[PDB]
This record gives C-alpha cells, structure tokens and sequence, in this order.
C-alpha cells in the first residue's frame, strides 16, 4: 500500500513564500525519484519539479529559480519550497512518485493553493425558500446560497449528512467582485415541507466559518 | 610501437553505459592523427589540453572509455553535468582534463526490431563518484520490505534497456562515446607524441 | 517543447461500448508514453506506461496503442466508473508534457429538465443586494438555454451558469443560473421569469413570480 | 590551420537588429570552440562569451550576461553574435576567437567586425584647406594639408597628388565629434620653394558615402 | 572573476635591447595536478587582430621568433623580448584560460625608443570656404617629435580655451620613430570673428621654453 498526504497549500498574498508538504507511506522516499506537478483549475497538468533518488533535483522554466524541492528522510517527507509566487502560480499542487522521471505510478490527493491579492472572506448563507405550490417533478425544490466568500473551497452538507439523495451542490462560479458564489439544492416530496426541517450545513476551512441555515417555507 | 587507439573507436562492440569498458594505454607512442582527422565525429569536446597540441605531450597514463548513450544524454557527458547518465552510469570529474569524443551509429548499433542490448542503470541510491563502474544487477529495493532477488511492488530491476531503432529520430539514436582521460603522477611518462 | 494534442475533446458513448482516445504529439517519443485518468474532484491515476504497459490493478478493458508519434488508448465494456476525463503524458524528452484532456461521458435517453425558480432571501435583501436563482434539475443532453425575463425585457449581463458533472444515479446533469442586482433595481420590477429551452421540451417552459404575491 | 572569417562591416541605429557571423574552415574544426571578444575604440579585449558549435554549449560572461545571444550553426560550420537593442555604447569592433578546447589558449583569430551604432546618417566628408601660409613654415619646410570634417562613417582614405606625393605625409587618425560625426586631418611637409611651383591636391575618398573630392590646397 | 593586472602601461625600449612586461593575478591560474598555468600572452599591432604568442606562461606557439620568451608561476608573470626589432612594436595582452569568464590584461604599449626630438609647430587659420557655413576651425600641428608626452594649450586672446579642442595622434613612423599630433580648435563663427589673437602654445622635453605660433584673424 502506498499512501501520500499532502499539506500546506492555502491563499498566499502575490510574491509570498509558501512551503508544501507531502508525507509519504509504503516506501522510502530517499530511495525513489519524485516529483511536484500541479494543475490550474480547470486546465490541464504541468510538471514543477523532480527529485532524483540520489538527491539531484530538476525544476520547470516557469519554476525555476522560485521553487525548491526538498525531502526529509528521518521524516519520510516531500517538500516544495515555493518562494516569489505569482497568480498564475494557483492551482492544485500533486506530490506523486515518480518511476525513473518517467511517469508518476502513485498520486497524493493534491492540495490547494491560491496566490491573489484579496483577503479571506466568510460565506454569507442565504435560502432559496421551497414553495409547496411550486412542483416541476412531482417534487418540491429547495437550497442554500453560499454567497460571496474567498478562497476555495465550500463544502456543502444537508441534515448534518443524513440527507444525501437528490443533493445537487454546483461549482463555484467566480463574480465581476472577485468573490466566489456557491448553490446547493436539494429535491424534496411537498408534502414533508410543514413536518420535516432541511438544514444544509456550509463549511468554509480557509475562514474556518461554519454554518447550520434552516431554509424553510414562505 | 603505436598505441591502439584502432581497437577503442574501430571496435566492433560497444559496452553499455553501466558497464563502460576501459582501456589502459601505456608504453607507446600516441599518434592521435588518427582522430581529429576523422569526419566521422559529432562531438569532440576537449577540456583543460588541446588535441592539436597533443602530439607534444608525454603522459605516465591515457585511459579511454568506450560505452552507448542516446543522443540526449551526450550532453551529460561532461564536468560538472547532471542526469541519469551522469549520476548512475558514467561522471566525469569536476575538473576533468580530456576529450569526449562522441559520433551517430545508428548504421551499427540499431537492429530492425530494436537493439535492445545496450543498457543503463536507472535506480540507485546515491550518485556515483567520478569515474566509478556499478555492474551490479541487483534488484533495486525501493521500500523497507526486502526483495528477495524478484521484481515486484517496491522492487524494481536496477537496468533499463535502449529502444534503439533505425526509425527512431537523432536524439534517440545510439551515439557511441569514447572519453580520453589523460593521468600524470610522480613517476615517468610512458605515452608521448610523435615526436 | 513538445506539444500533446488529444483527439476529441469530448466524447459521449453508452454503456457497454468501445472509446477510443487519440494522442498526437509534435515529436516522436518513440512509445515513451503513459495515460492518465482523473476522476472529478480526485488525482490521476496511472493507467498506461510505455504506451502499450496496463498499469497494476487496471481493467483488462484498458488497452494502451501506438508508437512514434500518434497513440490510442482503447476502452472496451465501459462501465459507469470508467467516464472521466483521461490525459496522455510523453516522457521521450524533457520537460515533460500531458495532453489537454479528453473527457469521456456517457450517453442517455434524452430527459427534460424540471425547472425551479426562487426568489431572492428577505434576509439577502437587508444587505442590499438581491439573487434570484433558476434551478434545471436532471436534464440531458447538457446543453440548456436559460433566458432571463424581467416585466417580460430579456436580461443580459448579470446573470451567471453553474452546471453539476454527471450524476452517478441517472447519468443526468443540473443547471443553476443565478441574477444578481441591487435592491434598488430588483424593485423597480414586479414580474421576475426564467424562460428554459431544452431538447427535452416541445416548447420554452418558463416559471415566473410576481414581486410580493 | 584553422581560420575563421567573419563579416562585413555594420552601421546600425540604436535600437535596431544586428546579427554577425563568424565562420571557420580548415581541418581539426570539430574540437574548436569559439568566443568573442569586444574592443572598444581604443579600449583593451573583453571576453564575451563562448559557444562550442557541435552541441551549442554557450558559456557567457557575467558582465554580458543577457545583453548579447551568441549561437552556431553545426551545418556550416558558423557562430552568431546577436543584440536585440543596440546601444551606441555597443559601437566596437567584434573579434571571434578559436581555441581547440575549452580552457586552452586561442590559437585562431578572425578578422574582426566593425560595428558602428549611432543615431548619425551616411554623410559625405566636407573638405577644407589647411592654407600654408607664412605661419607655417619652420625655414624651407612649410606646412600644409587637407582638414575632413563631418562625415559618417569610416573610414576615410586621403592621398596626395593621386599617390605621388607621399613623403612626408601624416593623416591623423580620426576623431570622433560630440556631433556624432568623424573629423579627420591630413597634412604634409613640403619644401617652401616649390610652394609657387608646384601645386598640391588632396584626394579625400569616402566609400560608405561613394564621395570622392580633391581639393587643391594654394598659399593664402 | 580571476582579475589581471599589467605593468607598466607604456614601455620604451631601444631597437635590439631588452623588453619585460609584468602581469598579476589575483588568483593562482596554476593548475595544481598538471603542474602547468592556464595564462597565455597576445601580441595586436594596430588594426591587426590579436595573435598568439605564447601558452601555458611558457609554451611558445608555431611561428613566433625565438626572442620571445614567457616566464612566471603562480601569480606574477613576465613576458620579456630578448632583441627588439622595428617589426615587434604592438599592444600586448595577459590572458588567462583557467576559470570562465576569461579576462585580458589591462595591456602595454611597447615603443622603440630613440633620441629626443623637439617638435614642428604650425598653426592654419581657418578657411574662408568653411568660414561660409558659421564654423570655424583652427588647427595646430606638431610634426615629428619624440617621446609622445606633449602639452598642447589654446589661447584666444591670452585666454587659455578648455573643452572646445579635440587631439589626434598618429602611431609611431615606421621610419624616423616619431609621433605627430593635432590639435583642433571649433568655434562658431560668430565667436570666432569676437577675437583678434589666436595662438597655439607647445610644451615638449624636447623645447627649452614653450614655443607659441600664433595668427591674427584681421590677417
Ligand atoms: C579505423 O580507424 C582509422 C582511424 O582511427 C580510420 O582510418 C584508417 O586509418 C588511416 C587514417 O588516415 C587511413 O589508412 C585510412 O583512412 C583508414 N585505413 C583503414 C585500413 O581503414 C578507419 O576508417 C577505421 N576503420 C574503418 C573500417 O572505418
């Protein structure tokens, strides 16, 4: 079994410094190649830096000079020293093995990582309110906005979990405000509007802000 | 009394990188006309001493290495290069004083299916000292479980072989190197020039 | 330096059918590549190495193909866990490079979408500012028009899209258009529609609510 | 041996492309690497860079890190020096060295480029006599010549009599005006006596220009 | 950065005598496990491309003549000519080949020396014909004197002009050994028709006193 757990990624100020890491389960990273590859929302991949297992290191043009690739074998860890960041550095940062720098056979689960100016701003949760006379499937509809928040991500529960058919959470769309906005609904009977209560449950790690709204009828 | 420089570049055979052959040559009279002459020569570096003046110098010891390298890789054969080459089959020293004398064979060293005979060392855990020779074969143990001689999860085979075709582009063509090393110590000279 | 291109860019096929996933690059790589698929919100996997090698613990459905410069990568049998978006990476010559993506979706009875329309929050318009949200819930195929109706004048311009991945239960996609104005200008308007046109439906269904009522 | 060739001459405007070439022949030219080395008007050698040809390995200076681009041509055997602004501080002549190795002396020369880098155009010399005069005479030697003023560029060539006065003749070297433009004097020592006789006629020659005035210098 | 420094600047030396030139490093070019220095000396005559005379400090090249002979290790290097001939006066350079980036010498002019000359002093009012387009120049000339150290001053009206004269001098004959310089005066023409005197004073080791010729522009 090989496992990696990444770390560190978070929202960095432009020209900031920000260091990942990335430890690493069911083998020795001193003895194996290893590499940094990220990938820009909703774009493709793109190799950052590899790291031989006799400790050479190699690091893409649009990287070098700027980051540092690192490893700790008392730790067992990967690191990514990420020095002079630019906004097109934002994206979502791999720590993967690599096999001879030929391909990458096992992936972390990627974190994070957003360099904008903008400041870390909570979620404002607002409900879309399920009017009973209002039914398109033999169902009644209902939701919560997540509405202007910074950074990413917006993880979006219902009924503490309990809740999760007919759940339909939509990607973040960024606004003209630089602010992203988030809409979960759910699909509901309109008979159970008055007996049951819906609450959707919005967690914003970046502002370490949550919230329970109940949407009910009006 | 000439020193067989034929038997280093006219070879047959090549050696593969991991296994780089080593000719000591001694006690002769070095003509190294031969080379530089030769139009049959896509690179010929020379570092610290000058072929042309060769033919004037007196050395105790002249070591050529003989292997096969890929285009791309011909590049690492030099001071201060890095790599898989560089690191795990063949380094120069830092302040290496010599020549790298490299040309295309792909007339030779490419079969129709593929060659597939000359290799390189692909894993090991630390970068080789200069001019140090790793022959071992053994599987190569990624993790801390022990490999116990098969290839498996964490235990891969250390070689890797060449995929060297006649259709394959320049890069991925075999290249054949021969590296001239030139030793002085405190004992008298042995090859020196015509002259 | 070298530039993977993969061909289509999207591709939509049933159940039980063969994909097959082309992969152009600029320069040979002499089978010095490998496939990759990545699952929405998940990291690659490593399907194919050495352009023909089928990774450990891979389906035999996966096939890798090619040499040189173009390359295949087959699916047989898809089954529903086998849709995503696969890239192909060459490592012939530094840098490295992957593909742009070919994303793989699958093919289903053609539904009409189930339009919901919401007012803006009484909470929301304390602040100022007013969202009304159309919902299109499991739909297909994915493409929707959504026009904005405000006293029956088109709206343009401050209304965004979000569109969900596929569904894993019905293979079904959701749309949410979201406007947003100001409360000042959000009533200065009673009558507030969002018209849908959608393959699924003879004619535009649009559902309205009148400000207050 | 080895020689290496480079080009002609070059008068370009500040910010504008230059490209020069450097091209050796002869045996034993797989081993050599080539560099180039700046003089300034006057000034001493500088070292620019050095490019080996067969796999285009480029060393370059720290102090014309970034400001030049030098690059080979493996197929016929040529190095390139290359600026994408030229600067008139840039105005040198450029000589390509050959060395049969790395860290081994330059054993081949080319001839050298003059680049000239200014704002100035192609203008035609202006030429004024240098009268004699009785100021200028030390005895029976008396003085006199041909002042170039305000052309652009070099060089100038200034004979006497159509070459058959050449004893006794000094052109200085040229100077290079705060105007941009080349001033140059030439100037003859003749005996005194034959100053009513004989009759003296500079020839001033600018090929950049295709000019060619002969101007007669008479006693004032 | 290996830095190197030549002494001295200018050297004179009589044809068929003897000619040192001193260079220092600032750091050993000797490579230690060869046992051999990576300096090199460069001979450019003027307008000539620099040519190669000696290598290693000590190795003399194919062609150069027996009278050139390197010497040094270390830091401190000579490059001495044993019998100077007429055809060795040129610039020479110290290079060194053992650490990128390479860096020349500063340079020394070697010279023939010869006797004292004093030299020929002429002044040339300016022409008529340049007088027409608003400059005039007024050029002074110093014909055949030796050494090439010499004081040329303007002085319009008994006023001594700064930064309005350029000088030229030309490379020692191939003849007699000696050098030549001019000395031009630019003015406008109307700042050159607000003064009377125009003079032009010479100080050389070679003249007793200062020689002053000197023109008046109402002739
Ligand atoms: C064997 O190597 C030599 C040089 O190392 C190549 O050239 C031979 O030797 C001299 C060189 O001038 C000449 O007699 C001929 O050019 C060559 N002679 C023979 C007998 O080949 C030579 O090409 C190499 N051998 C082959 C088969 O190519």
């Amino acid at each position: 079994q090989v496992q990696l757990v990444e770390s560190g990624g978070g929202l960095i100020q432009p020209g900031g410094s920000l260091r990942l890491s990335c430890a690493a389960s069911g083998f020795t990273v001193s003895s194996n190649y290893m590499s940094w590859v990220r990938q820009a929302p909703g774009k493709g991949l793109e190799w950052v830096s590899v790291i031989y297992s006799g400790g050479s290191t190699f690091y893409a043009d649009s990287v070098k000079g700027r980051f540092t690739i690192s490893r700790d074998n008392s730790k067992s860890t990967l690191y990514l020293q990420m020095n002079s960041l630019r906004v097109e550095d934002t994206a979502v940062y791999y720590c993967a093995r690599d096999f001879g720098d030929f391909y990458f056979d096992y992936w972390g689960q990627g974190t994070l990582v957003t360099v904008s100016s903008a400041s870390t701003k909570g979620p404002s949760v607002f409900p879309l309110a399920p009017s009973s006379k209002s039914t398109s499937g033999g169902t009644a509809a209902l939701g919560c906005l997540v509405k202007d928040y910074f950074p990413e991500p917006v993880t979006v529960s219902w009924n503490s979990g309990a809740l999760t058919s007919g759940v339909h959470t939509f990607p973040a769309v960024l606004q003209s405000s630089g602010l992203y906005s988030l809409s979960s609904v759910v699909t509901v009977p309109s008979s159970s509007l008055g007996t049951q209560t819906y609450i959707c449950n919005v967690n914003h790690k970046p502002s370490n802000t949550k919230v329970d709204k109940k949407v009910e009828p009006k | 009394n000439l020193c067989p420089f034929g038997e280093v570049f006219n070879a047959t055979r090549f050696a593969s990188v991991y296994a780089w052959n080593r000719k000591r040559i001694s006690n002769c009279v070095a003509d190294y006309s031969v080379l530089y002459n030769s139009a049959s020569f896509s690179t010929f570096k020379c570092y610290g001493v000058s072929p042309t003046k060769l033919n004037d110098l007196c050395f105790t010891n002249v070591y050529a290495d003989s292997f096969v390298i890929r285009g791309d890789e011909v590049r690492q054969i030099a001071p201060g290069q890095t790599g898989k080459i560089a690191d795990y089959n063949y380094k120069l020293p830092d302040d290496f004083t010599g020549c790298v004398i490299a040309w295309n064979s792909n007339n030779l060293d490419s079969k129709v299916g593929g060659n597939y005979n000359y290799l390189y060392r692909l894993f090991r855990k630390s970068n080789l000292k200069p001019f140090e020779r790793d022959i071992s074969t053994e599987i190569y143990q990624a993790g801390s479980t022990p490999c116990n001689g098969v290839e498996g999860f964490n235990c891969y085979f250390p070689l890797q072989s060449y995929g060297f075709q006649p259709t394959n582009g320049v890069g991925y063509q075999p290249y054949r190197v021969v590296v001239l090393s030139f030793e002085l110590l405190h004992a008298p000279a042995t090859v020196c020039g015509p002259k | 330096e070298i530039v993977l291109t993969q061909s289509p860019g999207t591709l939509s096929l049933s159940p039980g059918e063969r994909a097959t996933l082309s992969c152009r690059a600029s320069q040979s790589v002499s089978s010095y590549l490998a496939w990759y698929q990545q699952k929405p919100g998940q990291a690659p996997r490593l399907l194919i190495y050495g352009a023909s090698s089928r990774a450990t613990g891979i389906p035999d459905r996966f096939s890798g193909s090619g040499s040189g410069t173009d390359f295949t990568l087959t699916i047989s049998r898809l089954e529903p866990e086998d849709f995503a978006v696969y890239y192909c990476q060459q490592y012939g010559s530094s840098p490295r490079t992957f593909g742009q993506g070919t994303k793989l979706e699958i093919k289903r009875t053609v539904a009409a979408p189930s339009v919901f329309i919401f007012p803006p929050s009484d909470e929301q318009l304390k602040s100022g500012t007013a969202s009304v949200v159309c919902l299109l819930n499991n739909f297909y195929p994915r493409e929707a028009k959504v026009q904005w109706k405000v006293d029956n004048a088109l709206q343009s311009g401050n209304s965004q899209e979000s569109v969900t991945e596929q569904d894993s239960k019905d293979s079904t996609y959701s749309l949410s258009s979201t406007l947003t104005l100001s409360k000042a200008d959000y009533e200065k308007h009673k009558v507030y529609a969002c018209e849908v046109t959608h393959q699924g439906l003879s004619s535009p269904v649009t559902k309205s609510f009148n400000r207050g009522e | 041996e080895v020689q290496l060739v480079q080009s002609g001459a070059e008068v370009k405007k500040p910010g504008e492309a230059l490209k020069i070439s450097c091209k050796g022949s002869g045996y034993r030219f797989i081993t050599y690497w080539i560099g180039w080395v700046r003089q300034m008007p006057g000034k001493g050698l500088e070292w620019m860079g050095i490019i080996y040809p067969g796999d285009s390995e480029t060393r370059y200076s720290p102090s014309f890190q970034g400001q030049i681009t030098i690059s080979a041509d493996k197929s016929i055997n040529t190095a390139y020096l290359q600026w994408s602004s030229l600067k008139a501080s840039d105005t040198a002549m450029y000589y390509c060295a050959g060395s049969s190795g790395i860290f081994t002396p330059m054993d081949v020369w080319g001839q050298g480029t003059t680049v000239s880098v200014s704002s100035a155009s192609t203008k035609g010399p202006s030429v004024f006599p240098l009268a004699p005069s009785s100021k200028s005479t030390s005895g029976g030697t008396a003085a006199l010549g041909c002042l170039v003023k305000d052309y652009f560029p070099e060089p100038v060539t200034v004979s006497w009599n159509s070459g058959a006065l050449t004893s006794g003749v000094h052109t200085f070297p040229a100077v290079l005006q705060s105007s941009g433009l080349y001033s140059l004097s030439s100037v003859v020592t003749v005996p005194s006596s034959s100053l009513g006789t004989q009759t003296y006629i500079c020839n001033v020659n600018h090929k950049p220009s295709n000019t060619k005035v002969d101007k007669k210098v008479e006693p004032k």
